[PDB]
């Protein structure tokens, strides 16, 4: 159980967000994400487990201006 | 200063945050804008109605029809002319007592160095990733603070990145049309940033600020310095 | 629209939400702005660069030197000249090919409510709890949306009221005629107005948002919160 | 019991109104609105209205210029 884009929704203990991500099927490039109001880096993905009541978010770069 | 700044700036003295010693911090710094679209133009109108004692104006692009919806800078017979010109001559009629220098380029290498080397804070206000990179790259070596803002669309984001770095930099965070007023509010908002930085106002910084327009919301995410950064990383 | 309009407002048009349809209402809409200053400045700005096809612009001011600090559309040139006549003549050289209307005065009574009635969204840009209340007034007895906004200081306060009133208005939030002129930063009061001028191209275009929600900026802290409003049962204005 | 005032923790009776709580702190009620768990209470119902057990109350004041 977690919220992920403010949205509840069941995981999996034990995952990592790389792990999340590929389950439903994110396009990660472009994309940053944060855990409970703060940025995970990208490098951290592969290492770094959700736990339960996580609040994630995942949204796209804008670059105009 | 002299009796013209003062009442010229009156209404911001007026405010104890800033007052007298605050006008006049504001009065010597400099502050580069890199890129003079819609984010560029309301920040640069501000800050030379604030009294930012020079203001370097960089874009090598030239005014189009197309333009006027959101760079509110310009007028319709300023079509076909250079943006950081055409921006000098209005910013000079709205505040004839800074300086205000134009660069009519692409501001690259060592050129973008230099600038961002002689400025206190500098607002990227251009419209790709790879200058945005270089820009960052440039404001983490030379040490200066980096104001960065972007809009597409409906949406805005922004974020206020100052030396030590602590929550990283543009390069930690990132390895159609637009609204006028979406792109507006989010220049506007750099400008603002920038009046506190300059004048010694306590405010966050190291946050991204994400806009949704359609919505009208706003969320704020702490950012996080990446240890394999190759820009502020070591 | 024509090819001029069409290359003019491209990167509006582009947007689904608001395109070839969206654009055209907006060219068919008309916009009353109350108030010529730090607030409604940048809100005429943008509206005349979205193509909102008639702007009515009202003040009683003469520009001064201070206002330079805020009011964006004015230049060291202006100084002493009638704000409305400026901001219509500044504005056209913008957008020469929209209606620009402007009225020297403080709209009160009878001609504040003509106003009103030919306008299809009303922005207060004004500077004075009596004013704001009048407008407000005007708005409900003839059923015309209402964009508000204030600042002082590092402080905004921003609402969009809308018939049927469902969420009351200015008066179910504020009873009071008066406060119980201080400083301001440019870009603070300029986010509001420029945030006014959002809301009133979502009106205009017909894009899902919301409204009876008071938004609440402080520019120090550089957060926002959103309270939702709620009519007050013994409304004189809207109570019905 | 505790409430959230103005995002500060405090503590305050029981059973009090929002009136009753604001003479308690001695604030002006001209010029200001309320609002409770991110709603405005309108201030006709504030000699009457009971402030709740964590409760998060946000007291400002009106912003006329521009
Ligand atoms: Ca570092
Ligand atoms: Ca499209
Ligand atoms: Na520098
Ligand atoms: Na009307
Ligand atoms: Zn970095
Ligand atoms: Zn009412």
């Amino acid at each position: 159980q977690i919220l992920f884009n403010d949205q509840a929704m069941q995981c999996a203990a034990g995952q990592t967000v790389h792990e999340l991500l590929e389950q439903l099927d994110q396009r990660q490039a472009g994309a940053a994400l944060a855990i409970n109001q703060q940025i995970v880096p990208r490098e951290q993905w592969a290492q770094h487990i959700v736990q339960d009541g996580d609040q994630i978010l995942l949204f796209q770069v804008i670059a105009g201006g | 200063m002299n009796d013209r700044d003062f009442m010229r700036y009156s209404r911001q003295i007026l405010l104890d945050d800033i007052a007298l010693d605050g006008q006049q911090k504001l009065l010597d710094s400099q502050v580069l804008i890199i890129g003079l679209g819609g984010l560029g133009t309301p920040a640069a109108l501000y800050l030379a109605g604030a009294g930012v004692g020079t203001l370097v104006l960089a874009d090598d692009d030239d005014v189009h029809l197309s333009n006027l919806q959101r760079q509110i800078l310009f007028t319709t017979e300023d079509i076909d002319r250079p943006k950081s010109q055409v921006s000098q001559q209005r910013l000079t009629q709205l505040n004839p007592d800074i300086q205000l220098t134009a660069l009519q380029q692409r501001l690259t290498g060592e050129a973008l160095k230099d600038a961002v080397a002689r400025a206190d804070v500098v607002l990227d206000c251009t419209d790709n990733m790879a200058t945005r990179q270089e820009i960052n790259a440039a404001c983490v070596a030379l040490n200066t603070p980096l104001i960065t803002a972007s809009a597409v669309g409906f949406g805005g984001q922004l974020m206020v990145l100052t030396p030590p770095w602590e929550q990283g930099c543009y390069r930690c965070l990132w390895p159609a049309g637009v609204v006028g007023p979406v792109v507006g509010v989010m220049g506007t908002l750099q400008a603002l940033e920038a009046i506190k930085l300059l004048s010694g106002i306590e405010t966050p910084a190291g946050e991204l600020r994400l806009f949704d327009g359609k919505s009208s919301q706003w969320r704020s995410l702490a950012l996080r310095r990446a240890s394999g950064c190759p820009v502020c990383g070591g």
